């Protein structure tokens, strides 16, 4: 059947941000989790480039 | 009204007597119109060698098939005709033949028992007919997983000892055993000082004695002397025997540590802890609310179809453990929980639960000693294994003495960090590895 | 609402684990002491006076 | 929101020198932060239950 | 017929304290455990150092 | 009975309206936080109540989504608020405490 | 030298209830409440209700929750068991004598204050299936259940086990109704072992005064006849052949009981030839290899079934059944001895005496007697009763079976099992 | 000699709290494990015979 | 089997036949439950070998030609080594079978031995069937002629 569902890697992705059952309910206050994630990679990404010189 | 305590003092004292022979004739009179009489012999399979093995079992098959005075079929005709019941059994250390009969029939009952016990007409035609029968029995016994697992458990626990052997013997012995082989076994074993004439019911001990002298007179009189061995202790090994067979639908597992044996006072406490773990079967009413954590967790998570603790006693040794039946994917969990309970009891038995276990035992004992048969069997066995008959009042006293400290002390001695004897049959892919079963026999917090 | 854990059984349970909890503290004591070479404590121990 | 506001006060204070008004008001916001969490919110909860017949 | 199943002789592998069918393994259980546990005790002590 | 009871009752009716779940068509017991005791009681509800309870909650989640509310007419009037779950929960608590007493002995 | 025994004490309260007690100075106590609530009381709209009931002896009551019933009883190492037959339900309780009060209370609660809560009942339904599966693994049970469904059109045709279509469908209201209309004073008896009459009678007058059910031990079993067949492949064919005989307690019943022992019931000797068994010898003669045969004798409040039961190889069914029948026929035709009726007599009498040797059996005999006869008959008079069976009565019993409309149930590979038509 | 059940023959089921469930009336099987070849399970989707609450010292 | 037995008629007619005959015709169109999973390939081989033979066979063609059929028959359907007659012989017996259910509707069939197909008595039964009444002729009718 469907690859997204059974591939040992995608399963994760799929069950983490694709098929995951979520409340129809959650509002803007729920966006901060993903923004924290974005803040993290951003600090990692720019932070790295800063270390190639600092 | 009469208290429980008082009620124990009311139980008539078992009467003992000895013939100038070695035959101990013991009885317990009651007012019943019925009774049970019999011979308990210190003959088993723990007494046999690798080639005699199956001997006693073979003799039982011949026992009621003809004596010298009562040929081929007459003995039955007599028992049946008076409405009596003739039965027999053999374990690894004991052999019995007993009759259930109307009290007045006590005379003939005994006269018959004696005849069977001494004049066994092992006629070739029959010794031959019995071999196709015993062979058949083995074939059916093979379908009883439970019987197979305890045989396996013995086989490994007692590796290299006679106690390793099964009662019925191996098929090769069943087909090769000679009359000479049987004759020898009887003479070596069925002799006065190793057998007890027991009875329970409406009889007077005098009567019993009269009869013991009347029909059992003339065994070890001009006998005793040379060729009478003692039993050598049996080494317990602590190992595993896994018979893997995915064709069966439920797995049987039997684990045990080495027990002390018959005479050890430690048995009472061991029996109380067992009672706390108890048993379970899928038809038990009350699952989740059961007292035993094993049973309750077992029932709630459907971790098995049944389980039972046990304490099999042999002279100086024994098997102490539990047996269970479960689905292929539950063996691990079941093992974990069972072990968890032993450990818990070893390290932290609470006081309340020990009273339950005690109460369970008093109820089991008293409930078991109900009716002539069980009592006669208790007289006969007790004399063979205690030399005395232990009055309920004393067992109560012994039970009474157990409290929590005793439980966690006595359980620790036998269970804590000891090597189990493990026997597995069925779809046992998930039966834990021995190392891991052994690791579950102690715990790192303690 | 820790009253759920207050009764005879629980009291028996606590006594049963006392020797164990005591011994586990003996292990942690010596454990830190030895691992930091506790000058203060170790001076009392015969043969471990490496000064 | 008192808790939020009280943190905003704490932010403000921490950005000011340890002098005049600021000391004692800074010490007030402190006790408050702890009173609001350790005692006022738990109590309000019990009262709101009581008010619902719960 | 499952009664023909005897456990193979292990004498070839058994510790000397457990060679006799005549005698209890209880007597030497301590010593046998003693031995193997001392081995791990010492190891941990080594790794610790 | 008198002014006194009415005052407490009206203080209660006031909080109720302020709590504001009734605006979402909910009922007091619908807002109860689900724990072990609560899960079991929800489980013991008979078919009808359990069905109604799910639809109520669905109506609300749906509203809380688009952040709308029910017309005033359809709010759930105090008084008219059925504590359907209460008796079940009380019995579930009453059962547990019995095990808990038993566990002390 | 035991003390002289007590006498059983018996009392009929004017409301119908019976009380019986014996003070065996036993260390344990046995209390049982017997009720005419057996499966024959179910009707076509509520089958299996008394099974589910039989299984709910520990659901919550008023004044005792499930958990308490379980923990309370195991705390003293007591037992609570419920046992049924097509006529009675029998709740028995056991424990050491210092604990009868707590066990008596629990008993009263299970039998008189059951709550049957929706969710506890729902949780319990699957147990019917487990319970039935475990029983039906003995071929006899399906057979005897078919035997009865074939023999009667009524009441006694009901089975001890819930029909499969009813598993999961019995309702708490049906349980309430079954108890209300069957667990009443006039259909009840309270038997005590190790307790005292005044305590029993006190308990009875305080808690067992309930009346508002129905009356007689009958809808009335209509005997019908006909047979039921279940193809199987079990290697062994199981079969039972029966006719209407006599109601329990009537004098004809003891004739059947004796006939049963002439023909032959269970074995008396471990692995014997069964020399004194007319049936086993008669089949032996014409059949050489695996088989068992036994006379069968069920007796109820208003009817009874008598015949025999055979287990044989799929190909020997016909021969085993035919020979077995012919042997009864022989006794019906008058070819019965005197030392035979005597031996049978001695097997019956001794068997009875042995049957009430333990407490479990004494209490059950006493309980059932109380329920079927409203009295207690001592062993000496039962022996006298058997003793009054005459050779011709036994011959007549045999005669009645031969000429009466038959009932057969059989399961296995039936390819060689006769139809009735062909007997 | 009432007690239809133990008058050997018809069926009697027993449910229990501590002990195992029973089915046990009268018919053959007894003089059948003798003229052998009578298997039976070894605990197939099952229970357990002889049952418990019978011990010793 | 589950799909067929969901029409009450099927269990009924299967019981009808098991009750009416002691033989052959008593067999059901569907496998007994105890046999599900137990029929063997050797049994299938045997069933075909002893029943699928020339003397127990007929080859019907629609839209084909006689010579092609007959050619096919003579080339591939010349197999003989089964049994012979259309009978073990159905012994009629009688008696009845009952299945308790709870279906709101009770389904029942009452029958007696009548006539073998093709015999003249069979057409009498066939006509009797229409006098008494078989299926409906009009969508939602009173069934006046029944």
């Amino acid at each position: 059947t469907n690859i997204r569902k059974s591939h040992p890697l995608m399963k994760i992705v799929n069950n983490a941000f694709i098929d995951l059952p979520a409340p129809s309910n959650i509002s803007s206050w729920w966006n901060f989790g993903s923004l924290l994630g974005i803040c993290l990679i951003l600090q990692i990404l720019t932070g790295l480039f800063l270390a190639m010189h600092y | 009204t009469a208290t429980y305590a008082q009620a124990l003092q009311s139980v008539p004292e078992t009467q003992v007597s000895q013939l100038d022979n070695g035959l101990r004739v013991a009885s317990e009179q009651s007012s019943q119109p019925t009774c049970t009489v019999g011979v308990w012999i210190d003959a088993g399979s723990r007494y046999e060698s690798e080639k005699n093995n199956g001997a006693g079992y073979f003799v039982e098959h011949l026992a009621f098939k003809g004596t010298k005075n009562r040929p081929g079929n007459a003995l039955e005709k007599e028992v049946e005709s008076m409405g009596a019941h003739l039965n027999a059994y053999s374990t690894r250390e004991h052999t019995a033949y007993y009759i259930k009969a109307l009290s007045k029939d006590l005379p003939k009952a005994v006269e018959l028992l004696a005849d069977i016990v001494q004049n066994c007409s092992l006629e070739d035609s029959q010794i031959e007919k019995e071999r196709d029968v015993i062979l058949q029995e083995l074939q059916e016994n093979d379908t009883s997983m439970r019987d197979v697992v305890f045989n396996y458990l013995h086989a490994t626990a007692f590796q290299g000892t006679p106690l390793a052997q099964s009662v019925e013997g191996p098929s090769e012995n069943v087909r090769k055993l000679s009359r000479a082989d049987l004759t020898e076994y009887l003479s070596r074993h069925y002799k006065a000082p190793r057998m007890v004439l027991a009875a329970a019911g409406g009889l007077e001990h005098r009567q019993l004695l009269d009869l013991a002298q009347k029909h059992f007179s003339g065994l070890s009189g001009t006998y005793d002397e040379d060729a009478v061995p003692t039993l050598s202790p049996c080494r317990f090994t602590g190992s595993q025997i896994c018979h893997r067979e995915d064709g069966l639908p439920l797995a049987h597992v039997a684990i045990a540590v080495e027990g002390p044996g018959w005479a050890h006072p430690d048995n009472v406490a061991l029996q109380v802890a067992n009672a706390i773990i108890g048993h379970y079967d899928c038809t038990y009413g009350g699952g989740a609310h059961l007292s035993s954590p094993l049973a309750s967790i077992a029932a709630t998570n459907k971790l098995c179809q049944s389980f039972q603790t046990f304490n099999i006693c042999y002279a100086d040794t024994g098997l102490l453990g539990a047996h269970f039946v479960c689905d292929h994917m539950s063996i691990d969990d079941m093992m974990f929980v069972l072990q968890g309970q032993w450990m818990r009891l070893c390290t932290s038995a609470t006081e309340s639960e020990v009273l339950r276990g005690k109460n369970l035992l008093r109820n089991a004992l008293v409930s078991h000693l109900d009716g002539t048969t069980p009592v006669c069997e208790d007289i006969g066995r007790s004399l063979l294994t205690y030399g005395r008959r232990i009055p309920l009042a004393e067992w109560e006293s012994r039970i009474a003495e157990v409290d929590a400290r005793v439980v966690r002390e006595v359980c620790s001695k036998y269970f804590y960090d000891q090597c189990p004897a493990v026997a597995g049959f069925g779809p046992i892919e998930q039966l834990p590895d021995y190392n891991r079963i052994r690791s579950g026999m102690f715990w790192l917090r303690f | 609402m820790l009253t759920r854990f207050l009764g005879p059984r629980y009291r028996q349970l606590a006594r049963n684990w006392v020797p164990t909890a005591q011994l586990w503290g003996a292990v942690g004591a010596v454990g830190l002491v030895w691992a930091t070479d506790w000058r203060l404590i170790l001076d009392w121990v015969p043969y471990i006076n490496g000064k | 929101w008192a808790l939020v506001a009280d943190l905003l006060t704490l932010t403000w204070i921490g950005g000011q020198p340890v002098e005049h008004p600021y000391i004692t008001i800074g010490q007030l916001a402190s006790v408050l932060y702890f009173l609001l969490i350790l005692v006022l919110m738990p109590t309000a909860g019990t009262i709101e239950n009581k008010l619902l017949k719960w | 017929s499952h009664t023909d199943i005897k456990v193979p002789d292990f004498s070839d592998y058994r510790r000397p304290e457990v060679l006799d069918s005549t005698k209890s393994s209880k007597e030497s259980s301590e010593a046998r455990k003693g031995f193997s546990y001392l081995v791990t005790a010492t190891t941990t002590v080594g790794v610790a150092y | 009975v008198s002014a006194s009871s009415r005052w407490l009752e009206g203080i209660r009716k006031w909080y109720y309206n302020a709590a504001g779940f009734n605006k979402l068509g909910l009922m007091r017991d619908d807002t109860i936080h689900e724990n072990d005791d609560v899960k079991e009681a929800i489980r013991r509800l008979p078919e009808n109540l359990y069905d109604d309870r799910v639809f109520r909650i669905k109506r609300a989640l749906d509203l809380s989504m688009r952040q709308q509310i029910l017309p005033k007419e359809q709010w759930t009037k105090y008084e008219e608020d059925k504590s359907y779950l209460e008796p079940y929960l009380k019995e579930v608590i009453r059962e547990r405490k019995e095990r808990e007493e038993w566990a002390k002995k | 030298v035991p003390p002289h025994p007590q006498d059983l004490e018996f009392t009929r309260l004017p409301n119908g209830l019976v009380i019986a007690s014996l003070e065996n100075y036993a260390p344990a106590s046995r209390i049982g409440l017997f009720i005419k609530a057996g499966s024959r009381y179910e009707n076509s709209n509520n089958l299996g209700t008394s099974h589910l009931l039989r299984l709910a002896s520990s659901l919550t009551t008023k004044g005792a929750s499930s958990f308490k019933i379980t923990r309370g009883i195991e705390a003293v190492g007591g037992k609570l068991s419920v046992t049924s037959t097509r006529e009675n339900m029998a709740y028995t309780v056991e424990c050491l004598r210092d604990d009868v009060d707590i066990l008596m209370e629990f008993l009263l609660n299970v039998t008189t204050a059951p709550e049957f809560r929706r969710w506890e009942v729902a949780a319990l339904q699957p147990q019917l299936r487990i319970d039935k599966a475990v029983a039906l693994q003995n071929p006899q049970a399906h057979v005897i259940e078919n035997l009865h469904a074939a023999a009667y059109r009524n009441a006694l045709a009901n089975s001890l086990y819930c029909p499969d279509y009813r598993i999961g469908k019995v309702t708490p209201v049906e349980l309430h109704d079954y108890v209300q209309n069957h667990f009443t004073s006039a259909r009840m008896a309270l038997i005590g072992l190790g307790v005292s009459h005044p305590v029993l009678k006190q308990v009875a007058e305080q808690f067992l005064n309930i009346r508002g059910g129905l009356g007689l031990s009958g809808a009335k079993a209509k005997y019908h006849g006909g047979e039921i067949r279940e193809q199987n492949g079990d290697s062994l064919v199981h079969a039972a052949l029966v006719a209407e005989s006599a109601a329990i307690g009537s004098a004809e019943a003891n004739a059947f009981s004796v006939l049963q022992h002439v023909l032959g019931a269970g074995p008396h000797v471990k692995r014997g030839s069964n020399a004194t068994s007319s049936l086993y010898q008669a089949v032996a003669k014409g059949v050489h290899q695996p088989f068992d045969v036994s006379a069968f004798n069920a007796s109820y409040s208003d009817s009874g079934l008598f015949g025999f039961y055979t287990i044989s190889q799929a190909a020997s069914a016909g021969d085993v059944i035919k020979a077995a029948y012919n042997q009864v026929k022989t006794i019906a035709q008058g070819n019965l001895s005197n030392p035979d009726v005597q031996a049978a007599k001695n097997k019956l009498k001794a068997g009875y005496l042995m049957s009430v040797e333990s407490s479990e059996g004494f209490l059950d005999e006493v309980g059932s007697q109380a329920l079927a006869a409203g009295s207690y008959t001592p062993p000496s008079t039962v022996l006298q009763q058997i003793d009054a069976v005459a050779d011709a009565d036994v011959i007549n019993a045999a005669k009645k079976f031969v000429s009466g409309r038959k009932s057969m149930a059989a399961s296995g590979n039936l390819g060689h099992t006769p139809f009735i038509d062909e007997l | 000699m009432l007690s239809v059940a133990a008058r050997s023959g018809p069926f009697a089921p027993v449910l229990s709290a501590t002990s195992r469930g029973v089915a046990g009336a009268l018919r053959p099987l007894v003089q059948a494990a003798v003229p052998a070849t009578s298997e039976s399970p070894v605990l197939d989707l099952k229970r357990s015979v002889l049952c418990r609450e019978s011990l010793r010292g």
